[PDB]
């Protein structure tokens, strides 16, 4: 799904986050939560205040999905099979949630990583999570 | 918009420090690498083929700081956005042609940009002032369009 | 919306042969079976889980009457659409939360269906006509998020 | 891409489009110009009257890349791999533009196969036309 060139950028990219991807996770999802309001409402069983263990939980298994599909782009489809059940069957997500998910991950990677958020890093990142959305809305094509 | 006094305060205090040049000649650079078929509107700007040409491109950064101008007059005038772009709106749609679905990127490649410049001065507070803001300019500039 | 004279006559002349119960349970129906996330907005109305189900339920057919029925006054109102769907705004964004790109979705359903009851009848001119009322309706509903 | 479900409704579906492939694809290019005037703006070189022998012409080359499509689901992207060259690489086509024209395929389909278009092979020739989409503009991905 992704270029040669892209792949380069985005195992290179994510080594720096290296091991804060939990924490982005989590800061994403809270600037997610904070900009686009209607997307609290598939976590209502979630505290979702500033500092919540349990947003910090959840950003953690977000991250750790984020690695594990870094490790394998050459095949999303199969890697995140069961994220794409979860999130297409089960929870029925809206396909636009991903794309606000997307940028908030962008925005924070932005905050954390100033130097080396370069154009070219951030276009292949861009493709990288529009790649990963696409494997989990894949139930509704 | 529908932003708190607290809010406005805050989205305010922030465009001061915001460097109109470096900052639009950034996010205009960056719509055009991340989503090249925006290229088509600007092939009067010349070389665009690759991410450094377009950085460096003195056209691009020029045109940057209008738009980025542009953008500073609806944070000073958040109260009536579709007045101040009313003539923009109509630039875009009837000469243009620039679909309204492209204005939405620019706002959120602004934001980006505001986020890797500020850092964590730029919080999660803030951040959400500014989608409402960047959203509010993209709904007055696709007024003209219905 | 921008409307003529003679675009406005067509479209409220087609209104006239327009079954709200027969064509609103379809497009609902459509929505439903098209784009499954929105089944995660009905889930009081029970079984949703085939292509028969769903058209044959009856919570589907009475509520697709009820959104034809609004959609019918939007026609019946084309200079003010925002008053005519202030509530609804309200109702679909403050209490469902639906995001704004749904309401895109279910008026080009509505278009796709209108054409398969018209047939020849629903010429180009008259979409184009239509597109730009279903654009209207999705707007004023999208009025109240911003 | 496809379900094997999806695949045998959209062989189905093009088996009764038949020969009409072509005034198809003609009647989708003109209720795309009339619906969203913004297209336009990609054929400055054509006469875009209605029975304009141009637009006739080119709506055959796209009912026929459409039945290619149909008849090589398995392998899109590189039974496309030329029309993705020509749309993101040269045209530029703003992916915005797809989701238009394949709103007027269906509503064309609709007007002239109004018993074969029942919603289950609707859902399918709408994962169809996204799938043709997606590999159009895969150059930005
Ligand atoms: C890059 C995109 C995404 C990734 C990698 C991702 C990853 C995950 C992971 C790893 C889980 C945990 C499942 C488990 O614990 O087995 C999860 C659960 C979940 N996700 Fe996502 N997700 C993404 C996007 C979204 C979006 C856009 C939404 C909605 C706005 C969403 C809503 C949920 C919900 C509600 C759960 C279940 C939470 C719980 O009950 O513990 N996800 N996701
Ligand atoms: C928030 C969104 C935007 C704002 C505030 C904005 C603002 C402006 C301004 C101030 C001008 C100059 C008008 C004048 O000098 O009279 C302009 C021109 C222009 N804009 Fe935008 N714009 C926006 C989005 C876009 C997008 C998304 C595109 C295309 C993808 C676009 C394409 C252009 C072009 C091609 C010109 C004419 C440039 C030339 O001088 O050759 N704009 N815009
Ligand atoms: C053109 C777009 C739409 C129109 C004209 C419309 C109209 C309506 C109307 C008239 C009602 C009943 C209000 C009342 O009885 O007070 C309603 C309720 C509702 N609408 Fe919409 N609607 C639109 C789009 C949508 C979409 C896209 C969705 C979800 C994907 C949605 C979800 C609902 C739900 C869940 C209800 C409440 C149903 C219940 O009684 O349980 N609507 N809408
Ligand atoms: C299902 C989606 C589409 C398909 C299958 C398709 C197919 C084609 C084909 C077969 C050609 C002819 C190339 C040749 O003669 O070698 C073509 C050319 C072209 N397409 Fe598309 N197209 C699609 C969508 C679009 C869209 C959305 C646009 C813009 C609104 C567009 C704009 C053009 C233009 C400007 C040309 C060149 C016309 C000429 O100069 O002869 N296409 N396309
Ligand atoms: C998922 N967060
Ligand atoms: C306009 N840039
Ligand atoms: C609303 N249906
Ligand atoms: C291409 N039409």
């Amino acid at each position: 799904v992704l270029s040669a060139a892209d792949k380069t950028n985005v195992k290179a990219a994510w080594s720096k986050v290296g091991g804060h991807a939990g924490e982005y996770g989590a800061e994403a999802l809270e600037r997610m939560f904070l900009g686009f309001p209607t997307t609290k409402t598939y976590f209502p069983h979630f505290d979702l205040s500033h500092g919540s263990a349990q947003v910090k939980a959840h950003g953690k298994k977000v991250g750790d999905a984020l690695t594990l599909a870094v490790g394998h782009l050459d095949d999303l489809p199969g890697a995140l099979s069961n994220l794409s059940d979860l999130h297409a069957h089960k929870l029925r997500v809206d396909p636009v949630n991903f794309k606000l998910l997307s940028h908030c991950l962008l925005s924070t990677l932005a905050v954390h990583l100033p130097n080396d958020f370069t154009p070219a890093v951030h276009a292949s990142l861009d493709k990288f999570l529009s790649s990963v959305s696409t494997v989990l809305t894949s139930k509704y094509r | 918009v529908q932003l708190s006094g607290e809010e406005k305060a805050a989205v305010l205090a922030l465009w001061d420090k915001v460097n109109e040049e470096e900052v639009g000649g950034e996010a205009l650079g960056r719509l055009l690498v991340v989503y090249p078929w925006t290229q088509r509107f600007f092939d009067s700007f010349g070389d665009l083929s690759n991410p450094g040409a377009v950085m460096g491109n003195p056209k691009v950064k020029a045109h940057g700081k209008k738009v980025l101008h542009s953008f500073g007059e609806g944070v000073h005038h958040l109260d009536n956005l579709k007045g101040t772009f009313a003539a923009l709106s109509e630039l875009h749609c009837d000469k243009l042609h620039v679909d309204p679905e492209n204005f939405r990127l620019l706002g959120n490649v602004l934001v980006v940009v505001l986020a890797r410049h500020f850092g964590k001065d730029f919080t999660p507070e803030l951040q959400a002032s500014y989608q409402k803001v960047v959203a509010g300019v993209a709904n007055a500039l696709a007024h003209k369009y219905h």
